[PDB]
């Protein structure tokens, strides 16, 4: 039986009454002194509260018919009917009323059984219940009624019970919300036009907040259709929305499109409307008084829209009226050649300037106003861009516009006076140069004299953009996509799935998992760059032979054995390419050869010393002294390797009966360059040019040169700790264990440099460091600034980390001895 | 018409009924009372058909870490939780919930969220940890507890405040559906 104590007495009855044993609480209940109405524990919970929240509906008329008050409210006001009246028990509902219990009481928020009961939407218990409650409009401490929650939950049969009880339809909040206003808030269709049937009026809130203005925010383009149905006038309202900077451009795009698939017709009327508001910006943005900031942002954030809704293409569920609303912009244009004409005589005035200065150099307030057009310049390098953006769209992908060629050519003077007072405009507005081949000529010259850190970044967010990006989604890629090979012969095994397995499906996917295996790390990944570059470089394949310095690779002379080398050269440039592709480092060091033939420059006599120094040696002196009277006898034929056979042939065509001298010995040395290193493995650079332009195309990686190449592909080759911690000599570290650290400052000193490189193998995964030193560490998820987590200390305790995250987990090494040993004995196992 | 289930699990104190409570009502309780079991719901649409969405909890007492497991049955969607301010319950994830949640229901999708983000924002809170020594949970090793325990996303999100709440039940939705 229960004690005497009540604490012992309910934590034997509460585990019972879930149980509900009808009989054997009874003799409990009767033979026993316990109060039921006793609250226990800090919450001052009766047991009432229990037994109502669960469905022993027994164990409530017992509990009930000793005196247990139905009334009773707990510290947080609920009773027993708000927790009966969540789990919709009706058996409960029932008893509850047939002794006594009211419905009305509120708790200290003011919610009742109504709203409870609202929330979860049983109809069949509101139609009871409204009978019996006085009042359905109960407003809670913030204002709100039964109605503006049930609407926001969508319950399409809530609202219309409750709207036949004669509910209000237009209660404003304490900030004024409309039932309509918390309905769009979470996107419900039902409720919303439900609610637009009755004639739901539309108000702001006090706050001065509009509902349409967190129905865009929102993104919900179902509410917007119903909206507009009855209300036409609130659709230019959202082209207004588009100016403040406060709204996310993501989320308009996904409403403009929703609605663009209706009908052709709101499709002309976005794109219509975008290019009159256009339109409005564009005269605004030349304006000089005007904001320029906020006036260019918003002019290319709606130009964007434009752009993108106009490449969406209708459905059945093409014309001319997708170039009339061009008429609109080609005022914009209009307005744009008279100013491309304008700053043209603007030209002519500084040319006509530039004849008192040069007058004054050939015989030997301004600034302020050379800014104002400089920032006007800025201002119109905005608008260029947008009909770039335009001339793009108007036609398939891959095509610059005839229209767009002819006149930038018009004006390229401007454009290259324009880049030389501010450099910074490529790296602010004027962007689209790496399109078009042919612009990029003009400009790759005036480009490549910029600083090279200025072209670092521009290269870097072009290039991204293209990027099959699931990083922060991690969102496991689908299964058929992935390839599935086991480790062993990874060289063969790679390249086996590539060329079998459809290329548009690899081309599309990133992940690399092992076949049996669910292993899937970026530090694992990363080792998986190792190996097969080791692979590649390895003199077993013969496909590449070390170099003469010993610390480069080139293509071997003797690859061709081969059968199939063409193509598994080329599954080895789409493989390095793709390193490139997402910036992870390969180890491999190309000799400075292989580069310039992965951006097509070509080589020169310092080349030849890659295969035979003292051939180069003979080629540089005979550059450097005249020939002519030194009766060499030598024409335009050398020795060279043909499919493996010594054969004499001429380097162009009848060049055997052309000798060399002064004239024409600058190009003799220069046609024998790539007689060598280049006609000699041709076929091979043929193919892994191939592969890796398929992920980086020619142009984008042209604006770099053999140096710049190999610092992004291979890595950085120079390390220090010292940039990491950003000093060289304090007492402490970051107030952790910092004798400690002390010594572990003091052990990577006296280690040599390779080592310590190893060190970063392990929990990086990659030999090579990456550029701009540790401020630049990728690790799991791109950028991860590299930490050590502290570890207590056990014998003979090695450190160990999770590749995918670049951390280390460093055991508490009391002794300096023990911490430089236990690193050790770790580089030997974990080589 | 379809309908999913779906399941909050977590430590006591960490904002589970907080959670739903905000959701369905934008009321946040002033007072702390832990529960014994709750239920809600919401709607979504598929394809121009409705479809429901149910939403259940649990407690942590010792008793109800056994019939938890009698309430996981066809269950279509977990969301495991944690406190974000509180270093122990995200600890005992590893400990108790990851290898609970797995042994009962392993094959259903799992979904990792951060609660008390408010309390993670304000300063003062950080201040009574500092002179605690203590130093609250973060983002990125977050998302690696949950490839570590298999959860398909890892999300944060407020129940004062709301910032982020509304997207904890998109990718719910979207996770389960796709
Ligand atoms: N300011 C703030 N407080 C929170 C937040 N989340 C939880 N809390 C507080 O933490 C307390 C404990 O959470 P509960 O509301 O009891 O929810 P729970 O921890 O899941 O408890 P059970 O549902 O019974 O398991 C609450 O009373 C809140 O006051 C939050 O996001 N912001």
């Amino acid at each position: 039986e229960l004690p005497e104590d009540n604490e012992t007495a309910v934590y034997t009855l509460m585990p019972m009454v879930m149980a509900d044993q009808h009989r054997s609480v009874s003799e409990l209940l009767s033979n026993s002194k316990f109060d039921v109405n006793y609250a226990f524990g800090r919450v001052k919970r009766s047991l009432l509260h229990i037994a109502a929240n669960c469905g022993s509906v027994e164990c409530l008329v017992l509990l009930l018919k000793k005196g247990a008050n139905p009334n009773y409210q707990d510290i947080s006001g609920c009773t027993p009917l708000h927790l009966a009246a969540r789990n919709g028990q009706k058996k409960c509902m029932s008893k509850l009323l047939e002794y006594s219990a009211d419905v009305n009481i509120c708790n200290n928020e003011g919610l009742t059984a109504i709203h409870w009961l609202a929330v979860n939407g049983r109809t069949e218990l509101l139609h009871d219940l409204v009978q019996h409650v006085s009042d359905v409009d109960v407003e809670d401490a913030m204002g709100q009624t039964a109605l503006h929650v049930a609407c926001q939950n969508g319950h399409k049969t809530t609202v219309q019970c409750l709207l036949d009880s004669g509910a209000d339809i237009n209660r404003p909040n304490v900030s004024g919300a409309t039932p309509l206003y918390f309905a769009c808030s979470h996107g419900q269709r039902d409720t919303a036009q439900i609610l637009l049937l009755r004639g739901a009026k539309y108000l702001p809130d006090k706050n001065g907040v509009t509902p349409l203005d967190l129905c865009v925010q929102g993104g919900y383009g179902e509410t917007c259709e119903v909206l507009i149905q009855y209300h036409p006038r609130l659709f230019q309202t959202i082209i207004q929305m588009t100016q403040n900077e406060d709204l996310r451009e993501n989320m308009l795009r996904q409403v403009l499109e929703h609605l663009s698939q209706q009908s052709e017709s709101q499709y002309l009327k976005i794109l219509t409307s975008l290019a009159e508001v256009a339109t409005t910006n564009g005269h605004k943005l030349l304006s000089l008084s005007s904001n320029y900031d906020a006036q260019m942002k918003s002019l290319l954030r709606i130009v964007r829209m434009f752009c993108h809704v106009f490449r969406i293409g209708p459905s059945s569920p093409n014309k001319t009226p997708r170039s009339q609303v061009f008429k609109p912009l080609e005022l914009l244009w209009h307005s744009l050649d008279e100013w491309l004409v304008l700053i043209a005589t603007e030209l002519m005035k500084n040319k006509r300037d530039s004849t008192e200065i040069t007058s004054i150099l050939l015989k030997q307030a301004s600034a302020d106003c050379q800014d104002v057009i400089s920032m006007t310049a800025n201002r119109l390098s905005a608008v260029i861009q947008a009909f770039y953006m335009c001339c793009s769209c108007q036609m398939p992908p891959g095509m610059t516009s005839p229209r767009f060629i002819e006149f930038v050519c018009k004006h390229d003077e401007v454009l290259k006076c324009f880049v030389n007072r501010n450099p910074k405009i490529i790296f602010d507005h004027f962007h689209f140069l790496l399109e078009c081949p042919e612009l990029m000529s003009r400009f790759m010259h005036i480009i490549k004299a910029q600083p090279f850190k200025d072209r670092c970044e521009w290269f870097y967010e072009h290039l991204h953009s293209g990027q099959p990006d699931s990083d922060m989604v991690h969102r496991p890629v689908n299964e058929n996509d992935i390839l599935l090979v086991h480790r062993d012969s990874i060289f063969r095994s790679s390249c086996e799935v590539v060329s079998k397995a459809n290329c548009a499906k690899l081309k599309q996917g990133i992940a690399v998992r092992f076949h049996g295996e669910e292993g899937m790390g970026q530090g694992v990944v990363r080792e998986w760059f190792d190996i097969l570059s080791n692979e590649i470089v390895n003199p077993d394949y013969a496909l590449f032979t070390q170099s003469a310095d010993g610390t480069t690779f080139q293509p071997n002379s003797n690859s061709y054995v081969n059968p199939d080398h063409l193509n598994y050269f080329r599954f080895a440039g789409q493989i390095l390419g793709l390193a490139l592709n997402h910036r992870q480092l390969v180890n491999i060091y190309f000799t400075r050869s292989f580069y310039k033939h992965i951006l097509g420059i070509p080589v020169n006599y310092q080349d030849v010393a890659s295969i035979d120094p003292e051939y180069a040696k003979n080629l540089q002196w005979i550059l450097d002294n005249d020939i002519s009277d030194l009766g060499l006898e030598l024409t335009f034929s050398v020795e060279t390797d043909v499919f493996g056979a010594m054969e004499e042939v001429p380097l162009k065509p009848g060049g055997g009966s052309i000798l060399v001298t002064q004239n024409n010995k600058a190009e003799y040395v220069q046609l024998v360059t790539e007689l060598r290193m280049t006609r000699a493995i041709q076929p091979q650079i043929n193919a892994f040019l191939q592969g890796f332009h398929m992920f980086i195309p020619p142009s984008l990686i042209q604006l770099f040169d053999e140096y710049e190449l190999e610092l992004l592909l291979s890595g950085m080759p120079e390390i220090d700790v010292s940039d990491w911690i950003k000093n060289t000599e304090y007492t402490s570290g970051y107030e952790r264990e910092d004798p400690v650290i002390q010594w572990f400052w003091e052990v990577v000193e006296d280690i040599t440099q390779e080592e310590r490189v190893l060190l970063l193998q392990f929990v990086t995964g990659s030999s090579r460091v990456p550029h701009g030193g540790f401020a630049n560490i990728m690790g799991g998820s791109g950028l991860q600034n590299f930490t050590i987590a502290a570890v207590p200390y056990t014998p003979n305790l090695l450190p160990t980390s999770s590749t995918c995250i670049n951390m280390l987990k460093l055991p508490e090494y009391p002794s300096k001895e023990i911490l430089k040993d236990r690193l050790l004995v770790a580089l030997h196992c974990g080589s | 018409m379809q309908a999913i289930k779906c399941v909050v699990v977590g430590d006591g104190a960490v904002g589970k009924t907080c959670l739903l409570i905000s959701y369905t009502t934008n009321a946040f309780p002033g007072e702390y009372i832990p529960t014994v079991f709750d239920n809600y719901s919401a709607n979504v649409m598929v394809d121009g058909k409705p479809v429901n969405l149910g939403l259940w909890d649990t407690a942590g007492l010792e008793d109800y870490d056994r019939l938890r497991p009698l309430s996981y049955p066809q269950t279509d969607v977990f969301l495991i939780c944690f406190s974000l301010v509180s270093p122990a319950s995200f600890e005992n994830v590893r400990a108790k919930w990851y290898p609970e949640v797995r042994h009962h229901c392993p094959n259903t999708p799992i979904i990792l969220v951060g609660t008390k983000l408010d309390l993670r924002d304000d300063k003062d809170t950080i201040e009574k940890l500092k002179e605690k020594k203590l130093t609250p949970i973060t983002y990125p090793q977050g998302l690696a507890m949950a490839k570590e325990i298999g959860a398909v996303k890892y999300l944060e999100c407020s129940a004062l405040t709301q910032r982020g709440l509304k997207t904890v039940f998109d990718e719910a939705i979207r996770a389960v559906l796709c």
